[PDB]
């Protein structure tokens, strides 16, 4: 299984450059995978405090890729999603500002990018200087107002078009298309694989 | 001479009107001396599963053979070399084990008062010793602290 | 011999880290007794003689 | 050109998210410096094959590589079998002092690392050096000047 | 100069580099190697590698701003540069930087309060360090027509010489890097020297629209499992072993703020695997030589029924011994078997023993002798090897005279 | 080009990059909006810059 796995994960290489941006910024895993399901996780909430969607981010978060590489478990796979940044759009909005999906994508990869800064007095330096330290620039947003901060356009008034003047910026699930639920109550679970040979 | 910017008059603004253009290091974090001289050196680490003293040996061999193209000025020195304290060990083992079969012979002389007598344990233990030896080499275990025991 | 080869002869078909390390002494031990079982009657008789 | 925070958050943690499924795996450890480099060493338990857990790190690297900023995929990510020890170490220096280290270290890695490092028994080389690079020191007034 | 000056009479070459270190590679580590003459020429214990080190430790602890610390390659390189405990403080409970610096500073509060069980507990990581932060007003440079990006490569190209292409030199590709020149990135004040193009084509400086400001930072960060987390270092007291003072360290982390967890790398690792699973294999392995001392002598005949006693002795027997004592024990009694054996399976003894007393001594003397190569060479190391020696010999020939009587009465 | 890139960022929730929570990177995603994106009808209501 570890030949034909890594004779598939270098033929896969060949194809890469070929396919489209999107599915590689995806990512694209190839595992030694069997059908059977060793056993099945659930984590629920005693007093609702969680919904499903805090559930699966802390899960996927803290509990997958330690439980992931224990051994003897040879994939698992997560019903539900982490979080991520969620941005919806509201088109009436956006026309009136006279703005675009595309500008909102790109100031959000300008705005919200790490910038190397160097550092001061970096080699190669001067003879006679004796300081040297780091230079921080940019730093990647984390929080949600951080990102409803994001500048998009200058109004002719000097009025100021933010992110959150045009969208809905919430923490929301990465991926919608799974839900879950233990005894009609909100739950994440864990579908662990047993690897080959253990 | 790679061309910027065109003025209004037609002047040109190359590179070097802006930039000093230089051959340089490709990474400054590193300086090597030897001796208060400046140096550039290698750390050459062993290959798992490869014997040191081949390996210095063919390592040795390589730097002699291209030593005939070095500039007129460079010349190759070891500061740091741990082969002869691997040849000196080898060669104190054998010293030890001659050492230690000489002395059970005398052990045994010491016994039998008899030097036919006596030779035959001298030369059945070293054929079980090495042949010992041959069966761990054969099937791969290493020389070790747990075989020494 | 026979009873020592015979008792270290099922710890080399267990695995771990401890198991490889005692390896170094069980497989040594086997091989140790064979070889002294082929010389003391093979090699000593003929030099006695 | 980046920080500790910069480097773990932008290459350590992307990596690592990728490092699991791996045979064997006893632990990993990481560590991101000032200077911007980020290491990531990997534990396999005794009498793993080394080719085979090389080969499966390499692989699994592959998932992160779209995901890492484009300094550092131009930079390139070495997988090796290293070992901590050290076998030897070979010096080069010059008899009248004609060559500085930079014209040593560059004719070093030019013709003698590569070889050396393709010689049977060698697991990996280090450099205590640099290569030559074409460096451009731009000029911030003059840059002004010209409207640069 | 100190090496090559004071004590040129044993040194061979100096070979020191800067900027590179085993904490990692920065520009206040340093490093150098040593290499010594042959022992031709290094006569006396005065000239060996400990005299020197020790000569070196004590002229070198002279240098006020470095800490110079001349050291010996340890007996395995592989598992690091010395002995002791390996320990890292996780934090799995997602509280910060800040959060566990201070709990790795009450951590070492609270082991250097007891010195009797843990000696020379220090962190291993690298402390925090003043950092530059420049803050650029994006509404203000928005106002005036400037982008953002631009200002951010400004200044990465400016400080961090990004790389650009390939290009060919005598023959081989190499890299092409674009960065300010070394009188323009070496002061806080060099950034207002630095200008940018906005829409409409004219320049305007950085201090139009951004601010800095010192703050501090950590050199490097270190993540265990994916987890942060910052190594600490340590070695357990004299007359301790190192599972008490592991324990103690155990409680000690127990006694941290909650969200902080612990873990044990390198040898630590190594020896907690071993230890938790120790006593299956030993009683297993104790299983196996009960059945060799069970199956020579035909069952409980003669002495097997008095080794049917020895593990009264085993349950019989703070301190404790290594894991090569661990088999030696049952070799050594093995050998006391094999010593009874070729005389109790004569009797399966007064003649047996007269013409087999010789070999006792003969097999003693030969593990003695062969166990000798592994720590001599002759005149040095003998001195301490009779105290055991002897003694065991001595008990070994009265056991012989004795023992192989009285256990068939017994 | 203008216009397929608007609909497929309203309709297909395109994947930006990535950003820091509680020390994990994680990904931002772009889409419409819920109430905006039910209908044939919601076509109607989307504009693009000439
Ligand atoms: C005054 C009393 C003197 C009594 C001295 C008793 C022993 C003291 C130490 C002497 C050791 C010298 O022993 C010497 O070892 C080297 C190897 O290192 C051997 O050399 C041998 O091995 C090397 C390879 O390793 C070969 O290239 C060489 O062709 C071969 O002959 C010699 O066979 C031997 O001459
Ligand atoms: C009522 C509460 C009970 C709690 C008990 C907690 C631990 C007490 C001691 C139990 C130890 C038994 O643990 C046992 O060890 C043996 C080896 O010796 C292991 O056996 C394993 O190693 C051997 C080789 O050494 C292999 O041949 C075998 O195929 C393999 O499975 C088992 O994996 C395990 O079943
Ligand atoms: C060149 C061949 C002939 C020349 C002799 C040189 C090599 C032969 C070694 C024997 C000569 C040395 O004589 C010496 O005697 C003592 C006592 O018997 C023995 O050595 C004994 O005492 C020394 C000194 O404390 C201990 O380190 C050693 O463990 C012990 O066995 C060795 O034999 C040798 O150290």
């Amino acid at each position: 299984p570890d030949i034909a796995q890594v004779q598939v994960q270098n033929k896969l290489q060949l194809a890469m450059p070929s396919l489209p941006e999107a599915v590689q910024q995806q990512g694209i895993s190839v595992d030694k995978s069997s059908s059977n399901i060793l056993m099945v996780a659930a984590f629920i909430s005693d007093n609702g405090s969680l919904n499903q969607y805090d559930i699966a981010d802390y899960v996927a978060s803290n509990i997958k890729d330690p439980l992931s590489r224990t051994a003897g478990v040879g994939s698992v796979q997560l019903f539900g999603s982490e979080y991520a940044m969620r941005i919806w759009l509201d088109p009436q909005k956006l026309n009136k500002y006279n703005l675009v999906p595309s500008d909102v994508i790109s100031q959000i990869k300008v705005q919200n990018n790490q910038i190397s800064g160097g550092q001061l007095g970096g080699m190669p330096q001067a003879a006679d200087q004796q300081l040297n330290a780091s230079i921080i620039v940019q730093t990647r947003l984390q929080t949600p107002e951080e990102f409803g901060k994001i500048l998009l356009k200058v109004q002719q008034d000097g009025s100021q078009v933010l992110l959150r003047d045009v969208a809905r910026v919430e923490l929301g699930a990465e991926d919608y298309s799974t839900v879950a639920r233990y005894n009609g109550k909100p739950a994440a679970g864990i579908a662990i694989k047993l690897a080959a040979g253990a | 001479k790679i061309l910027l910017k065109v003025q209004q008059d037609g002047s040109q603004v190359l590179l070097r009107d802006v930039a000093r253009v230089e051959l340089g290091a490709e990474d400054y974090s590193t300086v090597a001396r030897y001796n208060g001289k400046p140096a550039a050196g290698i750390a050459i680490k062993l290959a798992a599963g490869a014997n040191a003293l081949d390996t210095s040996r063919a390592v040795k061999e390589e730097l002699n053979r291209l030593s005939a193209y070095f500039p007129a000025s460079l010349k190759t020195v070891y500061p740091y070399d741990t082969t002869p304290f691997i040849e000196i060990s080898i060669q104190e083992v054998f010293k030890t084990l001659v050492e230690a079969i000489i002395l059970v012979f005398l052990v045994m002389y010491l016994f039998l008062q008899n030097f036919r007598a006596t030779i035959i344990p001298t030369i059945a233990v070293p054929v079980v010793i090495l042949g010992t030896f041959a069966i761990l080499s054969a099937v791969g275990f290493t020389i070790n602290t747990l075989t020494m025991f | 011999a026979v009873v020592l080869s015979a008792v270290f002869m099922p710890m080399a078909f267990m695995s771990g880290a401890t198991g490889e390390i005692y390896r170094q002494f069980s497989i040594t031990l086997i091989s140790s007794m064979l070889l002294s079982v082929f010389v003391a009657m093979s090699l000593t008789p003929a030099l006695c003689a | 050109g980046a920080d500790a925070q910069t480097v773990e958050d932008s290459v350590t943690q992307v990596i690592e998210q990728n490092m699991n499924g791996l045979d064997g795996l006893m632990y990993m450890s990481s560590t991101s410096d000032a200077a911007g480099n980020a290491s990531i060493t990997l534990t396999f338990e005794t009498g793993t094959s080394p080719d085979i857990a090389q080969v499966q790190v390499q692989n699994k690297l592959q998932l992160a590589m779209p995901s890492l900023p484009e300094a550092v995929q131009q930079q390139g990510i070495s997988v090796d079998k290293s070992s901590s020890n050290i076998l030897m170490v070979a010096a080069f220096i010059s008899d009248n002092g004609s060559l500085n280290q930079y014209d040593i270290a560059d004719y070093v890695a030019s013709n003698i690392k590569d070889p050396l490092s393709r010689t049977a028994g060698v697991g990996s080389v280090q450099l205590f050096g640099s290569e030559y690079a074409m460096r451009i020191w731009l000029d911030p007034q003059k840059l002004n000047k010209y409207n640069l | 100069d100190y090496y090559l000056t004071k004590e040129k009479d044993n040194v061979q070459s100096v070979f020191t580099v800067g900027g590179f270190g085993f904490s990692g590679q920065g520009q206040n580590n340093g490093l150098a190697f040593i290499s010594l003459k042959p022992w031709s020429e290094r006569v006396g214990e005065e000239n060996s590698v400990t005299a020197i080190i020790q000569r070196a430790m004590i002229a070198l602890s002279s240098i006020n701003k470095a800490v110079v610390f001349p050291f010996n390659l340890p007996a395995v390189a592989e598992l690091g540069t010395a002995s002791g405990f390996d320990m890292e403080l996780l934090d799995n409970g997602n509280l910060g930087h800040e959060k566990l610096t201070q709990a790795r500073n009450e951590l070492l509060s609270l082991a250097a309060q007891s010195p009797n069980q843990v000696t020379g507990v220090r962190p291993n990581g690298l402390e925090d360090t003043p950092m530059f932060k420049v803050n650029v007003n994006a509404a203000k440079a928005e106002a005036m027509g400037v982008a953002l990006s631009d200002i951010n490569q400004t200044i990465s190209t400016a400080f961090g010489s990004s790389y650009v292409n390939d290009f060919l030199n005598q023959g081989r590709v190499k890299k092409v890097y674009v960065q300010a020149g070394t009188p323009f990135r070496m002061l806080p004040d060099n950034i207002n020297q630095w200008y940018v193009r906005n829409a409409s084509g004219t320049m305007a400086p950085l201090s139009a629209y951004s601010s800095t400001e010192w703050t501090y930072g950590s050199p490097r960060l270190e993540r265990y499992n994916g987890i942060p987390s910052m190594e600490i270092l340590g070695e357990a007291a004299a007359g301790k072993s190192t599972g008490d003072a592991m324990k103690f360290m155990a409680d000690l982390v127990a006694k941290l703020p909650a969200g902080v967890g612990y873990s044990w790398t390198g040898l630590s690792y190594q020896e907690a695997l071993s230890s938790n699973q120790a006593p299956a294999l030993y009683a297993i392995s104790l299983v196996v030589v009960f059945l060799a001392l069970a199956a020579l002598y035909e069952s409980w005949s003669i002495p097997f029924s008095v080794m049917l006693v020895v593990p009264l002795g085993v349950v019989g027997a703070g301190l404790s011994n290594d894991v090569y004592f661990q088999v030696g024990l049952l070799t050594t009694i093995g050998l006391s078997a094999k010593n009874a054996i070729l005389i109790v399976e004569f009797a399966v003894i007064i003649e047996a023993a007269r013409m087999r007393l010789r070999p006792i001594l003969m097999t003693s003397l030969a593990f003695i002798l062969g166990v000798l190569p592994l720590v001599i060479s002759h005149g040095a190391g003998s001195g301490a090897q009779n105290a055991v020696g002897t003694g065991v010999m001595g008990g070994m020939f009265a056991a012989t005279v004795l023992a192989i009587y009285f256990v068939p009465v017994f």
